């Protein structure tokens, strides 16, 4: 669920 | 939507001032290479220039207006497509090279202290060769990047009507920067075909360097960071 | 070269001619499905459509002009782009179903009873569905398929080498000019032109794509002794290896 | 190699 590239994504 | 109202010469604007940096690897020069040692090398670099990868392609017109999952889908698909056409880009004016980072330049024969490694620089290296028999230019070079980023995943998804809008500007841009350069239409034409038929050739690169850098993983050849593992594993 | 002075019509005209027929599967419609069975169906089909392929790219302009070593390793790079480009035309018509052979048109459902084959199948059905979209024309798909034989082994001595790529790329740029002329031919505009030009040539990335997972997968199925490969697919298999 | 003999007939 808490993929890296996607709090990376929304930053 | 605004990346479908930009003109040409704002396309390659944004594309221009989206570019990463080139990050230098930590390579300490004195020592000569270990298989364990170049490895981490090209993994480390990897690994810091996802990061900024990440900023480039949230940069990159019409890819902020998809979904997240999206985004992420996409990035998880090309990454290492996208690595390897810089590589392909600043190797460029260094025949027989690979420049990884301005400290980090290796022969052909180098491929060879990591097993398996010398028929992937074999492949980049002919992709290089065949980029500086064309002169490529850097305009041209941030629109097959961004085709890349936008292509690569689109058919394994509005959302793919957007992406194909945005990949046509894309094409019209390449061709404007051709029709500026003076070439002729069918000119035009041909290189844009050119140009194309490359992606598949790196697609073909990426394809295997993933299934090397997986065996790498496996035999544990060396250490790989959360992110490097997390792209890999998107593709497995 | 005689293929260098074709016109477009003439280009299209002898793409058209060089077609391979399209082969039955020996699939028993009344036996149950395995993973083996299903997989010798789909290498047996294979397998008699590389002879066809041989003899059609010999037809192909320009390929002839290769030595016997260009042309080797043209096919051995590209033979399986090939057969699955020619899938995924054959499977226009045919939605959320890949037509292998008149007699073996099968859903992604069916592609489970292979394990790892319903991602592949996924794949191909989505890159017909793209044909589908785009309205790939008969004339536009045989150039493509030209195009992969010609470029996807083209970057794997001097003048030697070097001419044989010179000629290559000769003979690619002519099929440019021939995708153009249909395009044109067709009455779309000039920006329209390019536009398609380029949504036809991403696909060949995807094709690509396929093939270097279908080549993984058939490797791990001939590693599983899931079934018996050929001698001449083992040697196609095998040319990815090294 | 079969490919090879197939491409001289
Ligand atoms: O900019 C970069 C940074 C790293 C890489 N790269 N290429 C690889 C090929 C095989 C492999 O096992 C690892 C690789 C890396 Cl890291 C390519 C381009
Ligand atoms: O016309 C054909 C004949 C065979 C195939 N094909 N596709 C495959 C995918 C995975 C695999 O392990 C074998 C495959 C064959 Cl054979 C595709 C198109």
């Amino acid at each position: 669920k808490h993929k890296i590239l996607h709090r990376l994504l929304q930053d | 939507s605004l990346a479908l109202s930009l003109t040409a010469d704002q396309m390659v604007s944004a594309l221009l001032d989206a570019e990463p940096p080139i990050l230098y690897s930590e390579y300490d020069p004195t020592r000569p290479f270990s298989e364990a040692s170049m490895m981490g090398l090209l993994t480390n670099l990897a690994d810091r220039e996802l990061v900024h990868m990440i900023n480039w392609a949230k940069r990159v017109p019409g890819f902020v207006d998809l979904t997240l999952h999206d985004q992420v889908h996409l990035l998880e698909c090309a990454w290492l497509e996208i690595l390897m056409i810089g590589l392909v880009w600043r190797s460029m004016e260094h025949p027989g090279k690979l420049l990884f980072a301005p400290n980090l330049l290796l022969d052909r024969n180098q491929g060879k202290c990591v097993e398996g490694m010398v028929e992937i620089f074999d492949m980049l290296l002919a992709t290089s060769s065949r980029f500086r028999m064309m002169n490529l230019q850097g305009e041209e070079f941030v629109c097959l990047k961004s085709i890349i980023l936008l292509n690569s995943g689109v058919y394994t998804f509005e959302e793919k009507d957007h992406i194909h809008r945005v990949l046509d500007k894309i094409t019209d841009t390449l061709i404007h920067l051709m029709a500026k350069a003076g070439l002729t239409l069918q000119q035009q034409h041909q290189r844009l075909a050119q140009l194309l038929l490359i992606l598949s050739h790196i697609r073909h690169m990426s394809n295997k360097g993933m299934e090397h850098l997986y065996s790498m993983k496996c035999k544990n050849v060396v250490p790989l960071s959360d992110l490097l593992l997390e792209m890999l594993d998107a593709h497995r």
